[PDB]
């Protein structure tokens, strides 16, 4: 087997900027001057995409800003300039030794304009209720960067038990991001109190918004 | 308009035998090379194996004990089997074409979620949520629907069977008590909601269910 | 015309081989110079006999001088089969030398009479053995192993005379004994000689040929493989030829670099691999 | 052990050339029958010259049977270049008789002294010329010359032996004229056994191959050509390898037919076409 | 040069039917049992589209109804089922021997249910009679088949020097044709005449159809 | 979304000199070949040269003595050179990329119409049709815009910018007195028209004409 390293893990890369990834081979896979590496291109919830084949040619019907250099164990994949589109996570692929190895994937982040999310939050319905349990869910939409918390509060209390989070992929179209904070209670726990809060914190404003219902 | 289409069961008990059928349009397997490669969270991307024109296949060191690709050129049909599932094989299987005279695959199909557990496979519950209360409204409105206690992967959730494809947001699942829950957002203008109807679409392959559900305000 | 001679000097092993042709002539002036008496009878037939030998290390040092030479049109591989070549006519000289010799002890025996003449021959053949010492690229291997043979069967010649001359104070018995030694001496020399010269399979790489052919066989899109062909060209250089039937979508470029490079591993410097797209 | 004789009978060229061994097998007993007595002073070196020529006729027959053997792993390209190492094996052995025959007629005119047994060996000669006669696929064209030349030698030493009988009623000045004569006839099958031997080029192929190289250059996608090796198998099967070196989007298949194509008009029957795919 | 006959040179094949088309080469084309022969189909006013390569081997992206075979001189073009779209003039090339050569082109029509021209009639405009000529255009489309004759009628008149026409090719999504029929006269010959008539004579129907204005 | 683009004169006057940049997209020249053909009424396509990856190239034997094409790969161009044009170079001009290691031509562009004479460029006069009278009126109604007096070609018809491309037909241009003449007839809804405006537009390269004509009924 050759082991193939990608460095660095996750890049991040401003708009219209130059994106370098660079794949390392443990053993040469060059044939007389051919160079058996190529690069995939795999978006959020996507077949991979292949991009360059034999590390210097560009697959037909791909973006002439994606470039591809390299030779023996060093290659490097050259992104310009870089744009909204191209956020996903990129593959080294060598053919040189058999069995096909791909190395580690690198995660592309598109740097842009710092934004508010939009903070909502719904209760649980009708059905849920009859169900015999309860569900709040607090949508953050188009919010940057990922790093982002939220609080739950209760009556005017903390808790932290039933939190649950998830996080989408960066948005192909505004390079944004969206991430979902669900929490789970019984019936008694629902009942017993009628105070709920979301309250999320961001860089973008040491306030946090708050998005509240009274039930 | 070349395709290619795997039709395999999410859900497979342990040390049992999976069965993958990539089914192939736009081109002859009599002059095409097909291969079999896995994606899991840990591990990465895996070659798993590949099946030559007429028959002549090569194999992962690693699975060439417990793999078997076979191919049929009338029906445009590529086999895959797989013996002794474990944990670790719980991957997404994506049969992909090799390119023209080179190393590389150029056109991949939509993998299928092969999960290995011994869970129980149950239908999806849909939930649809509406805004606490119908005040401080704005020109764009926040709408979803929870699905709650499914599996396994995937379910496809989709807002008035593909009408509307902008500002959706399906959010990842996530595990919980040996059961997946996952959220879906849509942003609406407020003119549009309630005046016209809105609906979530989820479909569940292993379970067979297309449930839909009415967006009630309140 | 001249500058032969002077590449010849060029090289330790011309320059050897050119020193022990001029002292052979030399040698042969000189027992000819004391053969113009009466007693010429084995005279005139041991001159001819050093003719002989004159003339085999002439060829050797002209084949040895020839295989220098660079290619051209004409002969594409160079002229590096000279050494081979000369050889192979070393072997069989030496064979015919042996029934000349066994054909003279036999007209010794049958008809009674050069008694110090055959002295200072062992003195310049034993001079000959002291100065010859063994132990694309190198194209040198059996010029020295072809006048190595000669001379010694020459010393072993030189020192079946001197035991006749004993004896007389019988000689076909140990004359016909010295010529099968030498023949079965040469034999080696010859069957390899004509190994090479047969488009023979290299002795060296036989037993790796099914071992390339199986690595091979498992290279991806690689259906079949036939018409091998491998052969020695001067003394290493292995000119093999092959043959590959692969995938209508099968990858040439990594095909030819693997069987190039496993071909390589094995020995062979010159490979031609010719890559058929099979039909279906 | 058996079956080679009957293999042997199974060829017309085989079965006269076994006649003609044996009927020379039976001229030496019947001549070492008649030298049994004190007047074998020549007598026993002409038996051991005709010996060498039986020796020679043997091998030529050998190898004319070993010619026709299948090929297998030790010998890819089989036992066709048998033919040529008989060729160039007669053409030595015809050199050294030329040689010995000048050394014995050096011997009778320095030495005075045979005459019906020379008759007998003309009568014998003449009869093996009236039956020998000429005018991967048929691998026999060498054999019928060298023994045609040998036995033509052989005719000519007869007639120098009758011509200094007749003058005794100079004997070295004919043998000498006669051996010179024989190597000069000798001297073209000996060049052309060793350039077949040397991996020349084929003389009937080196004019073809610069408007050979020109058409297949102009075939569309080739960029360059090089490293080309053509040389004969045994008579005319061109063993020729080629290298080329095409576009990194050309047509290999159409490439390869045409130069295939185009080489096997010029009558090279085994060919290997190696394409390289150019780096941009 | 290499000639490819194509026969037949026109052929009407129904709908959901299989059609035949030959190339037939001068010269054989096969090198090492490979057949260097290539078909190209080329729509109305389109560049030839790629179909077969190597006279077996489908390209890339083209639907599996094509199929062809053949060796040596004589090879064969099949679509089986024809359908609508796949009306259009078909080109057989061989690349065994340089120059390339493409034969003569082989027409396919979709043989269809009969339709009835609409007839129309346009007046020349305002702008037409200020610059001094006059010219009336009687438009028949969707109409099958293309054997089709108009008659001009002038104040009750025929006349035929003036008369032009125009076909268009088949239509790829009804498989219909649509002809243009143009009269051109000047000022005087126009204001002499009042009663203009279009005449369209189809199989379809043995009455013609009629369409008239009165200025 | 590989293309290719020709940018070459559509009037060029005989004995003279033929330039045509064939601008190429989607992929680089420096592995693979562009084809030229030709295509006229007469004699079908012809094939004229083509060109390899650093320069090499190879001409049909009729025109390799006045016949001439380059390359640069830097700007990812080809350009292509005639000398000598007659009458019987008239044709449509196509660059087509060769096929991957194959003889035969896969991607190719929409092609120039060169036309050799000596006649001179003549802008389009476009004229609107419009029904005689406002009387028997139905669902479907027939509208169009007269071409008359041009040269040379090509003349592209468009309706409402490409809005309404149903019920288009763009008829074959005639020739007429060394003058080509373009009929060209849409069908709409009576609703629509004169409800909705209706516009053809006229776009002629040879003489940089883009007139836009507004259909008046009567
Ligand atoms: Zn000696
Ligand atoms: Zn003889």
């Amino acid at each position: 087997d050759i082991v193939l390293t990608q460095s660095p893990a996750s890049l991040a890369v401003s708009l219209r900027r130059r994106a370098t990834i660079s794949c390392r081979a443990s053993e040469s896979v060059d044939g007389y001057g051919h160079s058996f590496m190529h690069w995939y291109q795999q978006k959020s919830g996507q077949p991979p995409k292949l991009l360059i084949y034999r590390a210097s040619n560009l697959e037909s019907g791909v973006p002439a800003r994606f470039s591809g250099s390299g030779s023996r164990t060093d290659f490097t994949l050259t992104i310009d300039p870089v744009e909204a589109d191209d956020a996903a996570t990129y593959y080294c692929q060598q053919s040189n030794e058999d069995p096909y190895t791909f190395g580690s994937g690198t995660k592309l982040e598109i740097k842009r304009a710092d934004a508010a999310p939009t903070v909502s939050i719904f209760p649980p319905s009708s059905e849920q209720l009859t169900s015999g349990g309860a569900s709040v869910v607090c949508f953050l939409n188009n919010f940057y960067p990922k790093d982002i918390n939220v609080k739950w509060k209760i009556d005017g209390s903390e808790r932290q038990n039933g939190v649950l989070n998830s996080w989408t992929d960066q948005d192909s179209k505004d390079s944004t991001y969206s991430m979902s904070s669900t929490l789970t209670l019984t019936k008694d726990e629902y009942e017993r109190h009628n105070s709920y809060t979301c309250e999320a914190t961001h860089k973008t404003s040491t306030s946090p918004i708050v998005k509240s219902f009274n039930r | 308009e070349v395709q290619l289409q795997e039709s395999g069961p999410g859900l497979v008990a342990p040390s049992q035998s999976l069965s993958i059928t990539c089914t192939v349009s736009g081109f002859s397997l009599t002059n095409y090379a097909v291969h079999w490669v896995r994606q899991s969270p840990g591990k990465g991307l895996e070659w798993l194996g590949v099946i030559w024109s007429n028959g002549r296949t090569d194999y992962n060191a690693a699975f060439i004990s417990r793999l078997s690709i076979s191919k049929d050129n009338s029906k445009s049909q590529v086999f895959f089997k797989m013996n002794s599932l474990q944990a670790d094989d719980t991957a997404i299987y994506y049969c992909a074409r090799k390119l023209a005279y080179e190393g590389a695959m150029d056109y991949w199909g939509q993998g299928t979620s092969v999960t290995v557990s011994s869970a129980k496979t149950t239908p999806p519950s849909v939930y649809p949520l509406a805004p606490g209360s119908a005040a401080q409204t704005n020109s764009m409105v926040t709408l979803g629907c929870l699905v709650k206690g499914y599996f396994p992967e995937p379910v496809t959730v989709t807002w008035n069977s593909g009408s509307l494809s902008s500002g959706v947001h399906t959010f990842p699942a996530v595990l919980q008590s040996d059961l997946y829950t996952l959220s879906s957002s849509v942003t609406v203008p407020s003119s549009t909601w309630p005046s016209e109807t809105v609906t979530c679409n989820v479909a569940h392959p292993a379970s067979s269910t297309k449930v839909d559900k009415k967006i009630v305000p309140r | 015309i001249s500058g032969w001679f002077r590449s010849i000097l060029s090289d330790k092993t011309s320059r050897n081989l050119f020193f022990f042709l001029c002292l052979n002539l030399s040698f042969a002036f000189v027992e000819l110079l004391y053969g113009i008496w009466s007693n010429c009878l084995g005279l005139i037939s041991d001159s001819f006999h050093m003719f002989f030998d004159s003339t085999a290390i002439l060829a050797g040092l002209a084949a040895s001088v020839i295989s220098k030479w660079r290619d051209n049109d004409a002969f594409s591989y160079g002229y590096v089969r000279a050494e081979v070549l000369a050889g192979f006519v070393n072997g069989l000289f030496l064979i015919f030398t042996a029934f000349f010799i066994f054909s003279e002890g036999v007209e010794r025996a049958l008809a009674p009479p050069l008694l110090l003449v055959s002295i200072l021959g062992f003195v310049v053949n034993l001079i000959g053995i002291f100065v010859f010492k063994h132990g694309t690229t190198g194209p040198s291997r059996q010029i020295l192993q072809g006048v190595f043979l000669h001379i010694l069967a020459d010393t072993l010649g030189s020192i079946g005379v001197i035991a006749s001359a004993i004896m007389m104070q019988a000689d076909p018995i140990c004359s016909i004994l010295i010529a099968i030694l030498i023949v079965v001496s040469v034999i080696p020399l010859l069957r390899e000689s004509v190994g090479i010269l047969m488009q023979r399979t290299p002795p060296l790489l036989e037993n790796s040929l099914p071992q390339c052919y199986q690595r091979v066989q498992q290279l991806q899109g690689v259906y079949s493989l036939q018409e091998q062909h491998f052969w020695t060209l001067c003394s290493d250089v292995y000119v093999g030829t092959l043959k590959l039937i692969v995938a209508p979508d099968a990858d040439a470029r990594w095909i030819l670099s693997q069987t190039h490079n496993i071909f390589t591993q094995a020995g062979v410097r010159q490979l031609y691999v010719q890559i058929d797209f099979a039909a279906m």
